[PDB]
RNA sequence: UUAAUUUAUUAAUGCAAACACCUGCAUUAAAAAUUUCGGUUCGGAGCAGAACCCAACCUCCGAGCAGUACAUGCUAAGACUUCACCAGUCAAAGCGAACCUCAAUUGAUCCAAUAACUUGACGGAACAAGUUACCCUAGGGGCGCAAUCCUAUUCUAGAGUCCAUAUCAACAAUAGGGUUUACGACCUCUGUUGGAUCAGGACAUCCCGAUGGUGCAGCCGCUAUUAAAGGUUCGUUUGUUCAACGAUUAAAGUCCUACGUGAU
């Protein structure tokens, strides 16, 4: 079998079609 | 370049090789070897055609043999298919098909490949200055032909338009004509075919001496000259008896009797 | 069928291609395509050749297409991952892999030993990082003890030829590239031996586990004609010699005559080649104890099916997938009365539509896989 | 006739022509050919099995040939399988001055056959060959030899060390190669006897055999070559060798 | 028995031992003896000009190395265990510190040496023919006729596009082949290469027909399309469909037909 997260997995909606379009952590802070 | 092996070069060059007829009727042969090649623009011959793998080409020396001919690179399969070799010479021309006391053989009717290029290879090694043979669609440049020559098959002075007919009158000069066959007993070595100039006629192996040619042998003024066969075996190859007359000739040459 | 499983226009146009031999997907591969593209860790016996490859690799692929391509980045490892036991095997796997990636994204490549680990390691190899990667345990186990490559990035696992890499040579080397194990691990096979399926046990949690054609001994396909061997091995050869002036009628009719020969032994292979060649016989033999240039042009030439005849030693049994595969000789009976059925089911290989012939010498330690032949 | 393309006797005979080492092991050489199993038939050599073929029991003049061997009808594959020939027989595979050809190493069978045949026209009185590697029960030997072998002393499993004690005797160990020059026929290889060693095609002539022949009281002979070819034929030139000591024997110098 | 293996024993040799005879050791045989004949090589530049790769019996420099070392600390719980020990390993807390060069310079197991450390050129089961239509014990299952095949077929039901009667055909039915089964015991104890023959099929046409381009002025050609209506020889060597030889032809094309056709 094969389980997957329960609620929403994490860094799933910010993915988008452009992935290079995000803002990005530039800074570490 | 010919990648494709059913091109109809590739198809005229395979029907010119394998078959001696198309080589007679398109006037036209095909010499597989660099060696042989160069041989044969050493002896004389003017190639047509320059055929390099894509081993030769990447030379650039056998392209410089060309010397003005057409040069088609080949592919592998194409050279495969083309050569009559089970190993594809690199290297291909397709061209338009006597010193003091010399040594000239006359084979006469048909011969196999093998025995023709045994013959070649020990008159080189004894060093025959002319030779003989059948009419032109005789090809000595066949990969079964140069294969049994060892590449002095190439390298020796060999006329292959001679024919039955035109060679009694190539030989017609001072040589005394003799027949080498067992029922010959003079015996071989009991000939003056050194201390004079010697036109010998040997027949096949499987075909034999013409009755004419052993009449003429005696006519010109030689004898028949036979081997003694110490053993029970009537015959052997007729190359072996070709390079043992050879033998017996150049020792007799050197000073022997 | 296929539609049923969602491709992608790359992957429905591949499939396309693979038609007339792809028209709908098999029963077997029915079974074994949507479960692993939802994502569950199992493992699948089937007959061998049957597009169980292509139908681990669509939902391989489309799970591929849920992953981003930021884990793609230099110096890291690949996330999807196939394991085969023979360097011949990966290859065949890697060319199958490149066909299809051609029309899609992924990035497909083959590790071995016995290889140039220069251009195995090399820039647009080992760092560049691809998406498919075929890889034998040996250099696998190199490349991460000179830290060539990674274990942490991989998602999705293929292991083909699973239970010839349940081998105890081969059980240690997978066992040390065992990693993240949230990873989703599909095995390929013909069948699962017990003793072997709880060694995956070690490892496993709540799996599944998809078998095909009758459940128990399947040891004839209704496609392949088999025959017992009634003499003794002495002249054996020589009826073998007498099956090849046999499988002369399958030399003059067209019909094709590419025979696979079943030798045990590396040595015995090569007398037996020895011989074969000494009869004027078209033979080329590939063992482990070949070069490997040598094999690679040996198994070259047998995808061409240049050779007619071509012996084969415990290296090559299992997992040959060959068109036109119409003549197999057990010159040698396998010691495994699996792995005979997994020779057997290397020839005709392209289903149950491509027909072939199968011969087996019997000799006095197979006289015991008699009751095997029953 | 046999019914089976694959017959005992078609697998045998099959088995044993095609392989030589099959050959070896079964002791048993095949003579290829109405007139080469005439030569070996005069030759000595005894047959074991026959086959005649479809056209050849239809003249039966071979038949008149057998005088006892085991005559078995040929079919179609027997002759097929045979043919590498339809007259096809399964046979069994130092004097004063004695002359000895001794061909160093292995060699191509055709050739060897062909320095079988002129070996035997020679008239040499031994022939002496390399160790076990070394086959005279090949088909394409006997085919070439005609026959001529079962009438030689001819011994294959001699070797590099047992032929050297096999020729412990005064015999002058001549050096036979391109590189000799002194010449063939300036050797005393006829008024005494001689050990004439000759090199493989492929594998030359040893460098241990040609100091031996010097150490021996035999001196380097070469062939002279007018022409530009680097060598002739090994066949060509151990019988141009035997045909140069038969005449210096014969009252020639 | 030329399955395998010996060789107790002879017979030869040869070598020993003793001065032709005896004994021992090897080899060879003859003869024996023991046991088998199963079941259902590696790198840098170009060819390869801008993520990979790329080819040549490709174009040039190179390599079987050389030089330089051997906190890489101490202490200390708790674990793994070479299936014993020995030998080996992992590692938390504490004390004391930070916070190889080369350009390639190399290869693999296996058998070696070495007590070992070390040094040498991608899966590795102990082995034995064929017959018993003589084996032996023990286990498992002409004459009589045509009941059957039988054919100059009647009624025509019916198929046969229509049309029972071009042809076929069932039910019953005039009957009477001695070729098949017994009934009675009548005179009694899946064959095979050429070839001969006959050839059928395909064009992927060797020639001929019709064309297009041509490095086609014309003659000869080449290429490509269409065309199977037609043919594509005779002999020599060799039993070989191939190959060499001569005369040829407008051409001497190829294969398939159980690599066609032997129930002669
Ligand atoms: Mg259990
Ligand atoms: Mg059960």
């Amino acid at each position: 079998r094969r389980t997957p997260p329960l609620g929403p997995m994490p860094n799933s909606d910010i993915d988008l079609s452009n992935l290079e379009r995000l803002e990005k952590y530039r800074s570490f802070d | 370049d010919k990648a494709y092996p059913g091109d109809r070069r590739l198809s005229s060059v395979m029907t010119i090789v394998k078959s001696r007829p198309f080589r007679e009727k398109q006037g036209k042969i095909l010499l597989e070897g660099r060696r042989l090649i160069s041989d044969a623009l050493k002896a004389g011959a003017v190639p047509k055609m320059f055929f390099f793998s894509r081993l030769e080409y990447l030379k650039e020396l056998p392209v410089d043999k060309l010397k003005g001919v057409s040069l088609i690179k080949v592919k592998f399969e194409d050279i495969k298919d083309w050569s009559d070799l089970v190993t594809p010479q690199g290297i291909m021309g397709i061209f338009a098909k006597q010193h003091s006391l010399p040594l000239l053989l006359i084979c006469d009717n048909l011969r196999d490949p093998g025995n023709l290029g045994t013959i070649l290879r020990s008159a080189a090694g004894a060093g025959c200055s002319k030779v003989l043979l059948t009419k032109g669609c005789v090809d000595a440049w066949e990969p079964k032909v140069l294969r049994a020559g060892m590449g002095a098959h190439f390298r020796m002075p060999i006329i292959n338009n001679l024919e039955w007919e035109t060679v009694p009158n190539y030989l017609p000069p001072d040589t005394r004509v003799y027949v080498a066959d067992n029922c010959g007993l003079v015996q071989s070595y009991d000939s003056d075919w050194t201390e004079a100039p010697a036109a010998v006629v040997i027949g096949g192996e499987t075909y034999g001496v013409s009755l004419e040619s052993l009449q003429l042998a005696e006519s010109t003024g030689g004898k028949r000259l036979l081997i003694p066969v110490v053993p029970g075996v009537d015959s052997l190859n007729s190359a072996m008896a070709a390079s043992i007359l050879l033998f017996e000739g150049k020792r007799q040459l050197r000073g022997r009797a | 069928s296929f539609a049923d499983l969602g491709l992608e226009p790359r992957v429905l146009h591949a499939l396309q291609e693979a038609a007339p031999e792809v028209v709908q997907p098999t029963t077997v591969q029915s079974s074994t395509i949507p479960s692993l593209l939802r994502g569950r860790h199992v493992v699948c016996a089937a007959e061998t050749g049957s597009g169980k490859t292509l139908s681990y690799l669509l939902p391989l692929l489309q799970r591929l297409l849920g992953q981003p391509s930021l884990d793609s980045l230099p110096i890291p490892a690949p996330r999807g991952l196939v394991l085969v036991p023979s360097r011949e095997l990966a290859q065949q796997v890697r060319a199958v892999a490149q066909p299809l990636g051609r029309s899609l994204g992924l990035l497909v490549r083959d590790l071995e030993g016995g290889h140039g680990m220069r251009r195995i390691r090399l820039q647009l190899s080992r760092q560049p990082s691809a998406d498919v990667l075929v890889a034998t345990p040996g250099a696998l186990w190199k490349a991460l003890k000179s830290r060539l490559i990674s274990l942490e990035q991989l998602s999705f696992l293929v292991l083909d030829e699973a239970d010839t890499l349940l081998d105890e040579s081969f059980l240690e080397l997978v066992d040390y590239i065992l990693f993240n194990p949230k990873a989703q691990l599909v095995l390929v096979g013909a069948t699962f031996p017990e003793g072997v399926g709880q060694l995956l046990n070690k490892v496993a949690s709540p799996d599944a586990v998809t078998t095909i054609t009758s459940s128990k001994l399947h040891c004839i396909m209704p496609h392949v004609k088999q025959t017992f061997l009634r003499l003794k091995g002495a002249d054996k050869v020589a009826e073998l010699v007498h099956i090849l002036k046999h499988r002369d009628r399958a030399e003059r009719t067209g019909p094709s005559g590419t025979v696979l020969v079943f030798c045990n032994s590396s040595s015995t292979v090569n007398w037996l080649g020895y011989i074969l060649d000494d009869h004027k016989i078209q033979h080329l033999r590939l063992q482990g104890q070949m070069p490997a240039l040598m094999r690679v042009g040996i198994f070259q030439s047998f995808q061409k099916s240049s050779r007619d005849i071509l012996l084969c030693t415990d290296i090559a049994s299992r997992g040959l997938d060959s068109t036109g595969v119409e003549l197999v000789v057990n010159y040698d009976f396998p010691p495994t009365l699996q792995d005979y059925i997994h020779r057997a089911g290397r020839v005709g290989r392209v289903g149950s539509e491509v027909p072939g012939t199968v011969i087996s010498f019997v000799t006095h330690p197979w006289d015991v896989s008699l009751v095997q032949k029953i």
